[PDB]
RNA sequence: UAGCUAGUAGGUGGGGUAACGGCUCACCUAGGCGACGAUCCCUAGCUGGUCUGAGAGGAUGACCAGCCACACUGGAACUGA
RNA sequence: CCCGCAGAAGAAGCACCGGCUAACUCCGUGCCAGCAGCCGCGGUAAUACGGAGGGUGCAAGCGUUAAUCGGAAUUACUGGGCGUAAAGCGCACGCAGGCGGUUUGUUAAGUCAGAUGUGAAAUCCCCGGGCUCAACCUGGGAACUGCAUCUGAUACUGGCAA
């Protein structure tokens, strides 16, 4: 249960007494395609080195993520930083609406089709946060039922 | 005086006329009171072709309002003819 | 029955006739608030019966002069 | 408003086999496919998030023989249609009567199709029509014309359509060139490869 | 913010200026021209390049780029003007349409012919 | 000065749940009672009372599942600067209808779901996911 | 652009209007509009709609259709339903 | 609209292809010629200039330009802010205005429910039908975030009360 990613890579300096030694940090977000997300950052002197350091981390940082059908359960935000992230559940039509970096996150995820749209800055790093963020904080109907303490079906009928 | 006339619609080579109760003054297609029906010279041996309301009709020409010579024969089209 | 408006008085100064103002509370139609709108309106009255700051009923008429369409119905809570 | 070019360049540059010059032969090994789109085949493309949507919507294309103006048409048809946008997208390029002629083997390529629509051999429900577009309603029945009946590019034609898996939502005849289209074509019947959801992505923005 | 505030003064939006006095939402206007002339870029750059006074129809007196290798304007000859600013030399916010009345093509151009004006080979 | 009473008791559920506070006391009133009610019925808060006879004090009993509070979110919509009053057809859904809106229709105070299959709308109080 | 306004704002009476009315007169009172924008200024036919937008909105009002306005430029009446 | 005739015969496009943006090899006019929508290219080895040339892309059109919206949550009502980024009046008092604790009455202005009238036709939309399909025309419903009245819910807001 692979299905890995990579969204972003980006080169950054140093500066030392000699001159400016320049590194690659990577971003890989990692899912099963089945609710389960996992982004992994990553930073080394190569660049195809740092992405293999990213995807070893981004295994273990795995969050899950109760999900209906193929879509999220209600509309809902997911702010970090400077990125606002929201995104709707949307019907069994259409695909996934969603900005770069922000549908990266979802396709792995397991989301087949969503509306969504990143408010504020929509800097790679923090919009999966922010993404994640949002699904991490995604209830669902089950988990609703037994919080009350009601009945799964006088709740949602 | 109100006339029940024909106001033509349709497209070009594919007329369609829309029957309706106006003013004489006013336009073909322009200003009316109410539209009572419909003509399709157009239509063939087929489902549909001409609507007429004869129950609005009364009420116009039973009060006051002039006939004219294309309506006047499709009132004698759609009651009777066959 | 007639549509009447109520309205409270804003001078009578004028022989004969009386401006009115008809506080509305209508809402902003893009903010969504409310807003207490005033409609001033000029009213025939016999006499000087109603004085400066009282409520007032109200009834559309025929025309009189030139604004000043409206006319009196009844007095309801007199001046204080 | 058709292609009228080198037709199998199109399938090394997508890479699957498009059915474009499947006739009369069943497999090509004919082209070097996959590995030579042109002079430099043997780059391997980064190939971003807009260009696998875009060569899936080019995929789509040519397959089926449609230009981007008529093909943006089905999109906004099949938006504003009930149920799933994408399986509405395939579902209306499959009621085309240019794929219903290929699909009941009346035609080696779908291009073959297509002219045999254009030049009055096809009719159906005893009416004679030339347009490959025409949206071809549940419960119908296209055939030949006896003119044009029984001829050489036909018959060779569907001798091919036995090797092919012939779809379950149409029947055909056979004998007297007669088919006959029943039910509206189901998702899980056709393809199984062609992706509709990164098609929908790519009209959407 | 303040909803009572936006009711009482409203959000004003922000009238943008157009970049191009050409005027009334024109593609192109005639231009008389005078002055034909060459003029060096800001900063990075380093060149001699081609531009002329464009005596507008409407009565505003503008500058436009010649666009492409080499050109027949001069003195006065009718120039077509369409919107356009270069990004170098600081001013000059239009281009002269080559093809276009007085101002020929461009000799010997062959790929991009719609720009520029030239015919078949 | 302490103009919206009830968005000032929403406020003392919403910091008494980050608080990981048990019981919740405040100002009583009529309308107070009735959302707190209606809390209650449906299961955010866990008990209530009105005790006090000249000077009452409505105390809530705030509810928690895991280590997690109940109450998710909680927000004042129809506010004394900006009254908000919703048609039977466009009352809302909160949380794509697995939380409530408390809404001020007639016939009591009642949550969003009753009011549509009742058969009104009215001023929507509060959101509640 | 914070003040504008003298048939101006109302009354009685006479005339006039198909019709009521400062529509117009004579006298009487001193008003009326105005910070929920009068006045003055610049621009503008208006609407059904059109284009755009997830929608709220934003822009616009060619074609088709309703209504107004104008007829070389300023007036006046005659004739007539 | 139909049928016979002759023979593929009469029947192509113009963008751009450093990046953003699907598409690169080289002969380059050496900060000259020029390019450019932004970042920026071009200084004897260029995917960014002309050119030949593979494609990339679009089709009887395609480009460039002007113009409106969009993306711009960059006038934010839905939906932004104001310690240091642009932004708390130097600090008070205060009429008009906005808002207002709390229990019993009482009204019904707001508010909601219902009903009737109307919101011209076209347009939009759905269901249809009609022209070889299609644009197009067109039958029938919904809608036209209205407003108006008439009668009712009176929780909540206001008024008039104690
Ligand atoms: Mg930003
Ligand atoms: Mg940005
Ligand atoms: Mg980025
Ligand atoms: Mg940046
Ligand atoms: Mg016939
Ligand atoms: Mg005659
Ligand atoms: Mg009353
Ligand atoms: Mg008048
Ligand atoms: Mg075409
Ligand atoms: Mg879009
Ligand atoms: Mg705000
Ligand atoms: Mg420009
Ligand atoms: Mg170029
Ligand atoms: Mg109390
Ligand atoms: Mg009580
Ligand atoms: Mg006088
Ligand atoms: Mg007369
Ligand atoms: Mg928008
Ligand atoms: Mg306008
Ligand atoms: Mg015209
Ligand atoms: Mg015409
Ligand atoms: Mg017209
Ligand atoms: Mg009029
Ligand atoms: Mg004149
Ligand atoms: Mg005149
Ligand atoms: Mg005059
Ligand atoms: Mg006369
Ligand atoms: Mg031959
Ligand atoms: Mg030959
Ligand atoms: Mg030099
Ligand atoms: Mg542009
Ligand atoms: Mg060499
Ligand atoms: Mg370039
Ligand atoms: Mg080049
Ligand atoms: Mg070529
Ligand atoms: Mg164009
Ligand atoms: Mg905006
Ligand atoms: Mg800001
Ligand atoms: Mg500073
Ligand atoms: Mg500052
Ligand atoms: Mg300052
Ligand atoms: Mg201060
Ligand atoms: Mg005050
Ligand atoms: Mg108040
Ligand atoms: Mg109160
Ligand atoms: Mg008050
Ligand atoms: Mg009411
Ligand atoms: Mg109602
Ligand atoms: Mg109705
Ligand atoms: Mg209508
Ligand atoms: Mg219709
Ligand atoms: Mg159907
Ligand atoms: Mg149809
Ligand atoms: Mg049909
Ligand atoms: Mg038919
Ligand atoms: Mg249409
Ligand atoms: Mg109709
Ligand atoms: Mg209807
Ligand atoms: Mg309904
Ligand atoms: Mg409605
Ligand atoms: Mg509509
Ligand atoms: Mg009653
Ligand atoms: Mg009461
Ligand atoms: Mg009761
Ligand atoms: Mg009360």
């Amino acid at each position: 249960e692979l299905q890995e990613k990579l969204i972003a890579v980006n080169r950054v300096s140093k500066t030392v007494k000699g001159g400016r030694i320049f590194s690659f940090t990577a971003l890989t977000v990692v899912g099963d395609g089945n609710g389960r997300v996992g982004f992994g950052y990553g930073k080394a002197r190569e660049v195809p080195a740092a992405i293999q350091k990213a995807m070893e981390k981004a295994r273990r940082n795995m969050i899950n993520v109760a999900l209906n059908n193929g879509t999220l359960q209600h509309p809902v935000k997911g702010v970090h930083t400077g990125s606002r992230v929201f995104m709707q559940p949307a019907s069994e039509g259409t695909g996934i609406i969603a900005g770069g970096a922000m549908r990266a996150v979802l396709e792995v995820a397991g989301v087949h089709n969503v509306l969504a749209k990143a408010y504020g800055s929509t800097n790679p790093i923090n919009v999966v946060r922010a993404t994640i963020d949002g699904l991490e904080n995604m209830n669902s109907p089950e988990m609703v039922a037994a919080k009350r303490g009601k009945s799964v079906e006088e709740i949602l009928g | 005086m109100v006339t029940i006339r024909l106001a033509r619609h349709g497209a070009k080579k594919r007329p369609f006329y829309q029957v309706v109760v106006a003013d004489s003054r006013n336009a073909r297609n322009g200003r009316f009171i109410e539209r009572v029906g419909f003509f399709n010279p157009i239509a063939s041996e087929k489902e549909e072709g001409t609507r007429l309301d004869l129950d609005r009709i009364a009420h116009w020409v039973g009060q006051g309002a002039t006939i004219s010579d294309r309506v006047a024969a499709l009132i004698k089209e759609v009651n009777k003819a066959a | 029955k007639i549509r009447t408006l109520q309205g409270r008085v804003v001078s009578d100064k004028m022989e004969k006739s009386i401006v009115v103002a008809i506080e509305r509370f209508v809402k902003h139609p893009i903010y969504g608030k409310f807003i207490k709108r005033t409609t001033k309106l000029h009213v025939h009255d016999e006499n000087n019966e109603c004085g400066i700051g009282d409520v007032v009923e109200i009834r559309e008429c025929r025309p009189l002069s030139k604004t000043k369409s409206w006319t009196l119905v009844r007095v309801v809570e007199k001046a204080v | 408003a058709r292609y009228l070019g080198p037709k199998l360049k199109l399938s090394r540059r997508e890479g699957t086999d498009l059915f474009l010059k499947s006739g009369v032969r069943a497999i090509d090994t004919k082209c070097k496919i996959e590995q030579a789109p042109g002079q430099h085949g043997a780059r391997k493309p980064r190939l971003s998030d807009y260009g696998v949507q875009l060569r899936e919507k080019q995929k789509v294309r040519r397959i089926y023989g449609v230009l981007e103006r008529q093909f943006r048409n089905y999109y906004k048809e099949a938006a504003r249609l009930k149920g799933n946008t994408g399986e509405n997208l395939l579902a209306l390029l499959e009621g085309r009567l240019d794929n219903v002629v290929y699909r009941m083997g009346f035609g080696a390529t779908r291009a073959e199709a297509r002219q045999l629509v254009s030049h009055k051999a096809i009719m159906v429900n005893g009416r004679v029509v030339n347009i490959a577009s025409y949206q071809v309603s549940p419960n119908d029945v296209v055939s030949i014309r006896e003119k044009a009946k029984k001829q050489s590019r036909v018959k060779a034609a569907l001798e091919l359509a036995e090797q092919r898996e012939k779809p379950t939502w149409l029947e055909v005849d056979a004998g007297k060139m007669e088919g006959t289209f029943k039910r509206k074509p189901e998702r899980s019947d056709l393809s199984a490869d062609i992706n509709e959801h990164l098609i929908v992505e790519l009209y959407s923005k | 913010a303040t909803v009572n505030q936006l009711v009482r003064k409203p959000r004003a939006r922000k009238v943008a200026k157009s970049n191009v006095p050409a005027l009334e939402a024109c593609p192109q206007k005639r231009g008389v021209c005078t002055r034909v002339y060459t003029t060096t870029p800001k900063k990075p750059n380093s060149a001699l390049r081609k531009v002329c006074r464009v005596r507008l129809t409407n009565g505003f007196e503008v500058t436009s780029y010649i666009g492409g290798e080499g050109h027949n304007l001069q003195e006065h000859s009718v120039i077509l003007i369409r919107g356009g600013r270069v990004k170098d030399l600081p001013g000059v916010r239009y281009h002269t349409v080559r093809g276009a009345l007085d101002c020929s093509g461009v000799k010997d151009r062959k790929q991009a012919r719609s720009k520029y004006g030239v015919k078949r080979p | 000065s302490m103009q919206d009473p009830i968005a000032d008791m929403l406020t003392r559920i919403r910091n008494g749940q980050a608080a990981n506070k048990a019981a919740v006391t405040m100002p009583s009133s009529k309308l107070k009672v009735a959302i707190a009610n209606v809390l209650k019925e449906e299961g955010f808060i866990e008990d209530f009372k009105v005790e006090g006879d000249t000077k009452p004090e409505l105390e809530l009993t705030l509810k928690y599942f895991q280590g997690k509070a109940v109450v998710e979110s909680i927000q004042r919509v129809s506010r004394p600067g900006l009254r908000i009053y919703k048609r039977k057809d466009e009352l809302p859904k909160v949380m794509a209808g697995l939380g409530i809106a408390v809404v001020s229709t007639s016939k009591g105070v009642m949550t969003d779901r009753a009011a549509r299959q009742a058969g009104l709308g009215g001023e929507i109080i509060c959101y509640v996911a």
